[PDB]
């Protein structure tokens, strides 16, 4: 947002698993879904990050 | 703090707020609630065709 033009840089964010706590459990099917990840709806911000 | 500034961004027409939002990025899943698109329409104004 600093630079308008900018190039959209690439970052990889590898994370474990067992952490990310909103997991929708992306389409047992092959993994195709463009399945949207629900961000805000916690109460919680204990071990269980997203 | 994001949603209820982009309504104000919307019903005042100021579109260049419009696109600092989306850029720090909304919901638009949480924030277009047909209320919200109901209040959009509302704000248009009484002489229009």
């Amino acid at each position: 947002m600093a630079s308008t033009g900018g190039t959209k840089v690439v970052a990889m964010g590898v994370a474990p698993w067992g952490v990310v706590r909103n997991r929708d459990t992306l389409i047992n099917p092959k993994g195709s879904f463009p399945a949207r990840y629900r961000w805000r709806g916690d109460p919680e911000d204990g071990v269980q990050f997203p | 703090h994001l949603e209820a500034s982009l309504m104000d961004a919307l019903l005042n027409d100021r579109p260049e707020f419009v696109r600092l939002l989306i850029s720090h990025g909304l919901s638009l899943g949480h924030f277009l609630t047909p209320m919200r698109l109901a209040q959009l329409y509302s704000a248009a104004p009484s002489n229009s065709l």
